[PDB]
C-alpha cells in the first residue's frame, strides 16, 4: 500500500554533487507536501527542505541553503534533492515524508525507510535528560522545553511528538500535542501548557521502547528536539 | 363496503381528537415577553459554485459544511476561514440532496438518477473515495440523513421511504404508506423516530425498528416541501407551496399554530428551529428568508438577499450561525 | 379489496393513542423554551468578543 | 497575519478554486437538449437514429450535444421539471399516424401546451418532431379523414391535413421572440441531425443578437 | 479670461467630472457584482470604463486648468507627457469601442466557431493589443498641442478614422441581417432596435467626428480655424461620460443590476 522507498546515497568524496530520489506509491502523491529530515550518525534530528504540494512554495535550512535544492514531477511520483559541494558533516541518514495541510489533517503521518550517506532567531527545543529507567507495566511521562508560546492565536498548540524504535523509521504519535495519530493504542495521552509539554504512557509494554522526539511546526524553520531513550531496568 | 367504515373511522378519530383539545392557543402566552425585532447580518459569501446550488448540511462540530450544486459537484467549506477542504465531483450531475455523517467520517448525496453514493473522507491515500452505491429505489432521491456511521434513512419519489445497511448494501426496511411523492424527512434527536412530508399534503411518522407507521398529520392544503423536528424531539413543522407553515404535537395529533401572512404568496422551501426552539426560520420563492417567533406567529425578522431563490437553509449544533443558500449559487453566513 | 383491509387494518392503530390536553402540551413546550432560552445566541445577541464569525 | 498551517491550507483552497473554474470554463461550451416525448411517440427512434435519467452526447460538427431524456420518471414533474430550466432548447415529437387510440392528439396538445406556457422556462424555443409520416399517409387514403378534429373543412390528402394539424402545434404560444422549428421524419431518415443543428446555431444566434439586442 | 464665468465653467467641468465617474465605477460594480454578467466579452466594457475613470479624474482637471487663465502655469514638467498621457487615454477609448463592435459581429455571424474561441484569454490578449497599440500611437515623440504636420496626420486618421469605418461597416451589417431575418410583435420590435442602432453609431460620430475633422483640417491644407474649436474639444471629452450609458442600458440584464445597486 503506501510506502516511499529511496536510494540515491553512497560514499562521495568532499566536495562532490550527488542527487536523491524517493519513490511514491499506493497514495495520491500530487496532492501532497513533501519533507526531507537528515539525522546525524549518532543522533538527532534536524529538518532540511519542503516544496509544496503544488510546487509553488519552497523553503530550506540554514545550512542548506545554495547548495541543495529540491524538486518533484508528479506525473512521475518521484522527489528529487540535488547535492552539490557536499562538506564533511553532510554525511548523515536521510528520510523524505509525506505531509498535506487542510482543517483537521495530520502532518508528518508516514515515514520513508531511508537512505545513508557517508563522506571522505530560531525557536529552541529543549529535552532533558536523555534517559529514563522504566518496568514494563508501569507509568512513565517525557518533557519538553521550547523558548517561544507555541499557543497560536488560534487556539492551535502546534507540538508533534514521534517515537523511533531501533532499527527503524520513526512514526507519528501525537499531532498538535492533543490529538492522536490513526492506528496508534490510547495509551499515549499528550498535555501540555503554552511553553511546556509532557506526556503519559499507561500500561508501558516492550513494544514501546525506542527515543522520542518533539517537535514544532509554528514556523519555519522547522526545529526538533534532543532524543531522550527508555531502557528496561 | 367496507369503504364506509374508514370514513366512519376517519370520523370518531376526528371528533375525539376534537374534544381532546380545547386550546386556543389564542391568548395562552401572550404572558410572555415578545422577542421584538431580530437584526442578521451577513458575515461570510462563500462563492464557489457556478449554477444552483440544492441542499446543504452542517457537520457536527459546527464548522464544516456541505453544499450540492447542479453543476455537479460537492464543496466542503471551512466557515470560519471561507476555505475550501475538499472538491468532489460527482459522477450524476443532477443532484438534489445532501448529508453530512455525525461522526465527519462520510458525505452522502444523492438525486435524479435513483441512487444514494456514500462517500469517505479519510482514506490513506488522501483524496475521497466512493465507498457504497446504494440502488434501490426506482424515482428520485429527496432527502437523505444518517442514522450512524453505517445506517441511512432515504426518501424517494416511490411514495416511500428506506432504510439501509451501508457494509451489507441491503434495504433492511421499507415504509409504504404515503400514497404520493415524498419530498423531505428529519430524524428525532431520540433517533429512534422520523417523519416524511409527501405531495399527498399529509405528514406520517414512523418507527425505525417497527417500521409500520404511527401516526398521520393532515389538514394542510397543499404539497409539502421541509419538516423539521423540535429541539427536545416532541414536534415538528411543515413547508409548503401553500405559503404556510404549521407545526404539531406527536402526543395530541393536532396542529397547534400557523404562520401565514397575507403579503406573502409563494412556496416555502425550507424550514429550521433554533438552538432553544424560539425562533423558526423559512425559505421563501420570493428571494428572502423570514424569520417566525415560535409560539407569538409573527415574522419577527427578515434577511436580504438572496438574488434567487432561498432553497435550502440550516443552523448549527450550537446555534452560534445560520446558512442559507439559493439558486444564484451563493452561500451567506448569518450570525 | 386487499388495499382496502390494510387501510382499515392501519386505521386500527389510532385508538390506543390517549390522548394529552392541548393546553397542558403549550405548556410544556412554552416552559422548555423558557428553560433553555438562555444559551442560545441568535435570541440573546452575543458579545463581538467570542464570536467566531467576527 | 496568519501561521503556516494556515497558508499552506489557503494555498490548497487557491488551487482547488482554480481547478474548480477551469473545469466549469471547459464545460460551458457544450449545448444542452431536453427530449420530451410522449408514450408511443418516435422518441426511441430519434434515440436510436443519434432506471432514472439517461444522458446520451455525441459530438456534429465540432460540437458537443448532450440529450437527456427523464422517460423512466415516473413521478410528478412539476416537482423536478426546474431541474433543466438553464438549457438550450427541447426536443418535442408527436405522431401522426395514431388519433383514435385515446385521444393521442388531444393528449399531445394539452401536454404540449402545459409545457410551452411555464412560468419559468418560458423562453426556451422549441424543435418539433412529427415522425412516422408513412402511417399517417395511410390512415387518410384509407380512413379519412376523421378528423378527430372537426370543423377541419379542407380537402382530404396530403399537405393540407399535415399543414393543418402543424399550424395547430404552432398556436398556442403566447409568447414572442421564441420560436418553433418542425420537421417531418419518416422514421428513416438520416439527416434529423443537420436540421437538429440548424435549429441549434439559429437559436444561438438569436441569442447571441439579444444583447444589444436589440432583439 | 472671463472673471465672471469662470465660475460657470469650473461647475460644468465638476459637473462631467462626477457623472463620468459615478456612471463608470456603477458599470465596473455591476459587472463585477453581479453572477448573469459573468461573460468574457464584458472585460470590454470594464477596461473601457477604467480607461473613462481614468482620463475623467486626472486628463480633464489639467485641461481646465489650462485656458481658464491663459497660461499654462506649471513649467516643461509635465507638458510633453500630459499632452501624450490624454492622446493616449482617448485614443484608447476609441479602439475599445472599435474592438466591442468587431467582437458583436464576429459573434452575430460565424456564430459556431467564434463561439468556440471565447475564452477569458483571448479576451485579455485583444485588450492588452488595444492598451498596447495605443501606446504606441501615443508613444512620440502656455502649453498646446502638437502640430507636426505629418505625425498628426497619422495619428488623428489611425486613432479616429479606421475604427469609424469599422463601425459602420459591421453595424450596417448588422442592421442589413436583423431587418433580413424579421419576417405583432415583430414589426414592432423592428422599429424598437433601429432606434437603438441609431443611437450607438450616432453618439459616436456627433462627438469625435467634429473636433478631428477640424483638427486635421488647417493642419495640410487651408487654414481656418474659429473659436468652436475649444467647443470641439470638450465634446469630445464630454462623450466618454454617456459611452457607458449607451453599451449598458439596453440590458434588463445589466439593468436588472443597476435597479438591484439603486434600491
Ligand atoms: Br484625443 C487627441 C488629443 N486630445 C484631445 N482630442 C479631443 C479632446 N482632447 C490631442 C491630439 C491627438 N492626436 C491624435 C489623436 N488623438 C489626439
Amino acid at each position: 500500500d503506501v510506502q516511499l522507498v529511496e536510494s540515491g546515497g553512497g560514499l562521495v568524496q568532499p566536495g562532490g554533487s550527488r542527487k536523491l530520489s524517493c519513490s511514491a506509491s499506493g497514495f495520491a502523491f500530487s496532492s501532497f507536501g513533501m519533507h526531507w529530515v537528515r539525522q546525524a550518525p549518532e543522533k538527532g534530528l534536524e529538518w532540511v527542505a519542503y516544496i509544496s504540494s503544488g510546487s509553488g512554495t519552497i523553503y530550506y535550512a540554514d545550512t542548506v541553503k545554495g547548495r541543495f535544492t529540491i524538486s518533484r514531477d508528479d506525473p512521475k511520483n518521484t522527489l528529487f534533492l540535488q547535492m552539490t559541494s557536499l562538506r564533511s558533516e553532510d554525511t548523515a541518514m536521510y528520510y523524505c515524508v509525506r505531509s498535506i495541510y487542510y482543517y483537521g489533517s495530520s502532518p508528518f503521518d508516514f515515514w520513508g525507510q531511508g537512505t545513508t550517506l557517508t563522506v571522505s532567531s530560531d525557536i529552541v527545543m529543549t529535552q532533558a535528560t536523555s534517559s529514563v529507567p522504566v518496568t514494563p507495566g508501569e507509568s512513565v511521562s517525557i518533557s519538553c522545553r521550547s523558548s517561544k508560546s507555541l499557543l497560536h492565536s488560534n487556539g492551535n498548540t502546534y507540538l508533534y511528538w514521534f517515537l523511533q524504535r531501533p532499527g527503524q523509521s520513526p512514526q507519528l504519535l501525537i499531532y498538535r500535542m492533543s490529538n492522536l495519530a490513526s492506528g496508534v493504542p490510547d495509551r499515549f495521552s499528550g498535555s501540555g501548557s503554552g511553553t511546556a509539554f509532557t506526556l503519559t504512557i499507561s500500561r508501558l509494554e516492550a513494544e514501546d521502547v525506542g527515543v522520542y522526539y518533539c517537535m514544532q511546526h509554528l514556523e519555519y524553520p522547522l526545529t526538533f528536539g534532543a532524543g531522550t531513550k527508555l531502557e528496561l531496568k | 363496503q367496507l369503504r364506509q367504515e374508514a370514513e366512519q373511522l376517519k370520523n370518531q378519530i376526528r371528533d375525539a381528537r376534537k374534544a381532546c383539545a380545547d386550546a386556543t392557543l389564542s391568548q395562552i402566552t401572550n404572558n410572555i415577553d415578545p422577542v421584538g425585532r431580530i437584526q442578521m447580518r451577513t458575515r461570510r459569501t462563500l462563492r464557489g459554485h457556478l449554477a444552483k446550488i440544492y441542499a446543504m448540511h452542517w457537520g457536527t462540530d459546527s464548522r464544516l459544511l456541505v453544499s450540492a450544486s447542479q453543476d455537479g459537484k460537492l464543496i466542503i467549506w471551512d466557515s470560519y476561514t471561507t476555505n475550501k477542504v475538499h472538491a468532489i465531483p460527482l459522477r450524476s450531475s443532477w443532484v438534489m440532496t445532501c448529508a453530512y455523517a455525525p461522526s465527519g467520517n462520510y458525505v452522502a448525496c444523492g438525486g435524479l438518477d435513483n441512487i444514494c453514493s456514500i462517500y469517505n473522507l479519510k482514506t490513506r491515500e488522501g483524496n475521497v473515495r466512493v465507498s457504497r452505491e446504494l440502488a434501490g429505489h426506482t424515482g428520485y432521491l429527496s432527502c437523505c440523513r444518517f442514522l450512524d456511521d453505517n445506517q441511512i434513512v432515504t426518501s424517494s419519489g416511490d411514495t416511500t421511504c428506506a432504510l439501509w445497511d451501508i457494509e451489507t448494501g441491503q434495504q433492511t426496511t421499507t415504509f409504504t404508506g404515503h400514497t404520493g411523492d415524498v419530498m423531505s424527512l428529519s430524524l428525532a434527536p431520540d433517533t429512534r423516530l422520523f417523519v416524511s412530508g409527501a405531495c399527498d399534503a399529509s405528514a406520517k411518522l414512523w418507527d425505525v425498528r417497527e417500521g409500520m407507521c404511527r401516526q398521520t398529520f393532515t389538514g394542510h392544503e397543499s404539497d409539502i416541501n421541509a419538516i423539521c423536528f423540535f429541539p427536545n424531539g416532541n414536534a415538528f413543522a411543515t413547508g409548503s407551496d401553500d405559503a404556510t407553515c404549521r407545526l404539531f404535537d406527536l402526543r395530541a395529533d393536532q396542529e397547534l399554530m400557523t404562520y401565514s401572512h397575507d403579503n406573502i404568496i409563494c412556496g416555502i422551501t425550507s424550514v429550521s428551529f433554533s438552538k432553544s426552539g424560539r425562533l423558526l426560520l423559512a425559505g421563501y420563492d420570493d428571494f428572502n428568508c423570514n424569520v417566525w417567533d415560535a409560539l407569538k406567529a409573527d415574522r419577527a425578522g427578515v434577511l436580504a438577499g438572496h438574488d434567487n431563490r432561498v432553497s435550502c437553509l440550516g443552523v448549527t449544533d450550537d446555534g452560534m450561525a445560520v446558512a442559507t443558500g439559493s439558486w444564484d449559487s451563493f452561500l451567506k453566513i448569518w450570525n | 379489496i386487499a388495499q382496502a383491509r390494510k387501510l382499515v387494518e392501519q386505521l386500527k392503530m389510532e385508538a390506543n393513542i390517549d390522548r394529552i390536553k392541548v393546553s397542558k402540551a403549550a405548556a410544556d413546550l412554552m416552559a422548555y423554551c423558557e428553560a433553555h432560552a438562555k444559551e442560545d445566541p441568535l435570541l440573546t445577541p452575543v458579545p463581538a468578543s467570542e464570536n467566531p464569525f467576527r | 497575519t496568519l501561521s503556516a498551517e494556515e497558508r499552506a491550507a489557503l494555498e490548497r483552497s487557491k488551487a482547488i478554486e482554480k481547478n474548480l473554474k477551469e473545469d466549469g470554463i471547459s464545460a460551458a461550451k457544450d449545448v444542452k437538449l431536453l427530449l420530451l416525448g410522449a408514450g408511443e411517440s418516435g422518441k426511441s427512434t430519434i434515440v436510436k437514429q443519434m432506471t432514472g435519467i439517461v444522458e446520451t452526447h455525441f459530438t456534429f460538427k465540432n460540437l458537443h450535444f448532450r440529450l437527456f431524456d427523464v422517460g423512466g420518471q415516473r413521478s410528478e414533474r412539476k416537482k423536478w421539471i426546474h431541474c433543466f430550466e438553464d438549457v438550450t432548447a427541447i426536443i418535442f415529437c408527436v405522431a401522426l399516424s395514431g388519433y383514435d387510440q385515446v385521444n393521442r392528439m388531444h393528449e399531445s396538445l394539452m401536454l404540449f401546451d402545459s409545457i410551452c406556457n411555464n412560468k419559468f422556462f418560458i423562453d426556451t424555443s422549441i424543435i418539433l418532431f412529427l415522425n412516422k409520416k408513412d402511417l399517417f399517409g395511410e390512415k387518410i387514403k384509407k380512413s379519412p379523414l376523421t378528423i378527430c378534429f372537426p370543423e377541419y373543412t379542407g380537402p382530404n390528402t396530403y399537405e393540407d391535413a399535415a399543414a393543418y394539424i402543424q399550424a395547430q402545434f404552432e398556436s398556442k404560444n403566447r409568447s414572442p421572440n421564441k420560436e418553433i422549428y418542425c420537421h417531418m421524419t419518416c422514421a428513416t431518415d438520416t439527416n434529423n441531425i443537420q436540421v437538429v443543428f440548424d435549429a441549434v446555431t439559429d437559436i444561438i444566434i438569436a441569442n447571441n443578437l439579444r444583447g444589444c439586442g436589440l432583439y | 479670461y472671463s472673471l465672471q464665468v469662470t465660475l460657470t465653467l469650473v461647475c460644468l467641468a465638476g459637473l462631467l467630472m462626477l457623472l463620468t465617474v459615478f456612471g463608470n465605477v456603477l458599470v465596473i460594480i455591476a459587472v463585477f457584482t453581479s453572477r448573469a454578467l459573468k461573460a468574457p466579452q464584458n472585460l470590454f466594457l470594464v477596461s473601457l470604463a477604467s480607461a473613462d475613470i481614468l482620463v475623467a479624474t486626472l486628463v480633464i482637471p489639467f485641461s481646465l486648468a489650462n485656458e481658464v487663465m491663459g497660461y499654462w502655469y506649471f513649467g516643461k514638467a509635465w507638458c510633453e507627457i500630459y499632452l501624450a498621457l490624454d492622446v493616449l487615454f482617448c485614443t484608447s477609448s476609441i479602439v475599445h469601442l472599435c474592438a466591442i463592435s468587431l467582437d458583436r459581429y464576429w459573434s452575430i455571424t460565424q456564430a459556431i466557431e467564434y463561439n468556440l474561441k471565447r475564452t477569458p484569454r483571448r479576451i485579455k490578449a485583444i485588450i492588452i493589443t488595444v492598451w498596447v497599440i495605443s501606446a504606441v500611437i501615443s508613444f512620440p515623440p502656455r502649453c498646446e498641442i502638437n502640430d507636426q504636420k505629418w505625425y498628426v496626420i497619422s495619428s488623428c486618421i489611425g486613432s479616429f478614422f479606421a475604427p469609424c469605418l469599422i463601425m459602420i461597416l459591421v453595424y450596417v451589417r448588422i442592421y442589413q441581417i436583423a431587418k433580413r431575418r424579421t419576417r405583432r410583435g415583430r414589426q414592432n420590435r423592428e422599429k424598437r432596435f433601429t432606434f437603438v442602432l441609431a443611437v450607438v453609431i450616432g453618439v459616436f460620430v456627433v462627438c469625435w467626428f467634429p473636433f478631428f475633422f477640424t483638427y486635421t483640417l488647417t493642419a495640410v491644407g487651408c487654414s481656418v480655424p474659429r473659436t468652436l474649436f475649444k467647443f470641439f474639444f470638450w465634446f469630445g471629452y464630454c462623450n466618454s461620460s454617456l459611452n457607458p450609458v449607451i453599451y449598458t442600458i439596453f440590458n434588463h440584464d445589466f439593468r436588472r443590476a443597476f435597479k438591484k445597486i439603486l434600491c
